[PDB]
C-alpha cells in the first residue's frame, strides 16, 4: 500500500509499505530516501505516537498521512 | 443574541447604499458561467448595486419579469465546476483551487465570484454553494488558527495537537519557525523574522502552532483571495458584516432550511453508544425541542455546514468521502461537548440529566469551543 510519510515544514515522502510492516521497519525504510537515523525520527498516526515494533495494521490503510518529527 | 435582529439591521443598511432604476442581464443555460462572468463584468459596481433584472432568453419555464433567484441559484451550482480551474470539488464545499494559474485569467474570474458573493448578500438572494468555516472567517476579517484547520486537514491539525499536548523540550523534537516553498526546486520560507534559526521551544509551541496553522491555511491560494476580495469589497464593503459570525453569514448567504427530524435520526450512526442510551434519546428530545434556527447551528457545530444534499443525511460527505452523521461517548459529565466537522462526528459526553444536556449543547453551538 501506497502511503505518504509528511512533516510540518510540507514535504512528503511516497514509501511502499505492505500492513504488516512495523514502525522500526518503516523509520528503516525512509532512511532509503530521506537519509535520517531512525533513532532521531519520531512518527504519528492520528493524534497519537507510533511506538517501534508495533504492526501498522494495529493503528490502520491505502494512500494515509503519517507524520514524522525528527529528533 | 438573535440573527432575526442582526439579519433585519444588515438589510437596512444595503436598502441605504441601494441605486435607483435597474441594468439588464442577459444569460443562458448552456454558457451560463462565461456569460454571467462578460455580463457582471460588463457593468460598474454602482450599475451593479440597482435592481437585478435578469433574463435567460428562449428558456421555457422563465418570463421576462425577474429570474435573478433562478440565476443566482444555478450559476452557484456552475461556480463550483472544476473545469474553470477555480475551485476544487466533492462529487454530487467550495476550496480554492491553488493550480487556478491553469486558467491564464483566473484572477479575473476570482474577482467576478467577489462580486457575484457580494451581490448575492446585498440584493438579499440565496445562493445553492457554501465555502469553508475558516473562508467565511475571511470574510469577516476574524483571526484563523489551529481550530480551522481540522476541517480542511485532519492529519496536519492531529499532528499539531499532539506537539501543543504533548512535552517537545522532553522529547528533545527539532522545529523551527520556517516551512518549505516552491517553482524551481525548494526553497525555506520563514514564519517570523529570522524564524529559521529559531527552535520551537515550549514558550512559543502555541505561537508556532498559530503560524503554521495560519500559512498551511492559505499557503496557495493568496493571489486569488486577494482578487475575489477586490471583486467582493467594490460591491459590499466587509465592514457591513463585521457583527455577524462564520455560522452565521452562511445562513445569511445560503438562506434558511427546514431540517428533516426523521432522515436525521434515520440515517445516524453511534460511536461507542446505542439508538437506545440514554444521552442519545435526550439529545433526539433537544433537538426536537429546539427551533429550526438553533437545529441549524447544532448542525453546522457538528458537520461544518447547515446545508446538506438533495438526497439527505444517508449522502452526507465529510473529508474522506461519504461518513455519516455520528455521536460518540468520549469523556464525563463534568466536559463541554466537542465536534469533528471533518467526520460529522459529534464527542458527546456521558450526561447524568437532560436540562444538563440542553444546558451544555445549546451553551457549546451559542459560544463555540475555545
Amino acid at each position: 500500500m501506497h502511503i505518504l510519510v509528511k512533516t510540518l515544514r510540507g514535504k512528503t515522502i511516497t514509501l511502499e509499505v505492505e500492513p504488516s510492516d512495523t514502525i522500526e521497519n518503516v523509520k528503516a525504510k525512509i532512511q532509503d530516501k530521506e537519509g535520517i537515523p531512525p533513532d532521531q525520527q519520531r512518527l504519528l498516526f492520528g493524534g497519537n505516537k507510533l511506538e517501534d515494533g508495533r504492526t501498522l495494521s494495529d493503528y490502520n490503510q491505502k494512500e494515509s498521512n503519517l507524520y514524522l518529527l525528527l529528533r | 443574541r438573535d440573527f432575526k435582529a442582526k439579519v433585519q439591521y444588515f438589510r437596512f443598511w444595503c436598502q441605504q447604499l441601494a441605486m435607483p432604476q435597474h441594468i439588464k442581464i442577459t444569460v443562458t443555460r448552456k454558457t451560463l458561467f462565461e456569460d454571467s462572468f462578460q455580463q457582471i463584468m460588463s457593468f460598474s459596481p454602482q450599475d451593479l448595486r440597482r435592481r437585478l433584472w435578469v433574463i435567460f432568453p428562449g428558456e421555457e419555464g422563465l418570463d421576462y419579469g425577474g429570474v435573478a433567484r433562478e440565476w443566482f441559484f444555478l450559476l452557484s451550482h456552475e461556480v463550483s465546476n472544476p473545469m474553470y480551474c477555480l475551485f476544487e470539488y466533492a462529487g454530487k464545499c467550495l476550496q480554492i483551487n491553488p493550480a487556478s494559474y491553469i486558467n491564464p485569467d483566473h484572477l479575473k474570474y476570482f474577482r467576478f465570484i467577489g462580486r457575484f458573493i457580494a451581490m448575492a448578500l446585498f440584493h438579499g438572494k440565496f445562493i445553492d454553494t457554501g465555502f469553508s468555516l475558516p473562508f467565511y472567517k475571511r470574510i469577516l476579517n476574524k483571526p484563523v488558527g489551529l481550530k480551522d484547520l481540522e476541517s480542511i486537514d485532519p492529519e496536519f491539525y492531529n499532528s499539531l495537537i499532539w506537539v501543543k499536548e504533548n512535552n517537545i523540550e522532553e522529547c528533545d523534537l527539532e522545529m523551527y519557525f520556517s516551512v518549505d516553498k516552491e517553482l524551481g526546486e525548494i526553497k525555506s520560507h520563514d514564519l517570523k523574522p529570522n524564524g529559521g534559526n529559531i527552535l520551537v521551544t515550549e514558550e512559543n509551541k502555541e505561537e508556532y502552532i498559530r503560524m503554521v496553522a495560519e500559512w498551511r491555511l492559505s499557503r496557495g491560494v493568496e493571489e486569488q483571495t486577494q482578487a475575489f476580495f477586490e471583486g467582493f469589497n467594490e460591491i459590499l464593503p466587509q465592514q457591513y458584516l463585521q457583527y455577524f459570525d462564520a455560522k452565521e453569514l452562511e445562513v445569511l448567504l445560503c438562506g434558511m432550511q427546514e431540517i428533516d427530524l426523521n432522515d436525521w435520526q434515520r440515517h445516524a450512526i453511534y460511536r461507542r453508544y446505542a439508538r437506545t442510551s440514554k444521552q442519545i434519546m435526550w439529545f433526539w428530545q433537544f433537538v426536537k425541542e429546539i427551533d429550526n434556527e438553533k437545529r441549524m447551528r447544532l448542525l453546522q457545530f457538528v458537520t461544518g455546514t447547515c446545508r446538506l444534499p438533495v438526497g439527505g443525511f444517508a449522502d452526507l460527505m465529510g473529508s474522506n468521502g461519504p461518513q455519516k452523521f455520528c455521536i460518540e461517548k468520549v469523556g464525563k459529565e463534568n466536559w463541554l461537548p466537542r465536534s469533528h466537522t471533518c467526520f460529522n462526528r459529534l464527542d458527546l459526553p456521558p450526561y447524568k440529566s437532560y436540562e444538563q444536556l440542553k444546558e451544555k449543547l445549546l451553551f457549546a453551538i451559542e459560544e463555540t469551543e475555545g
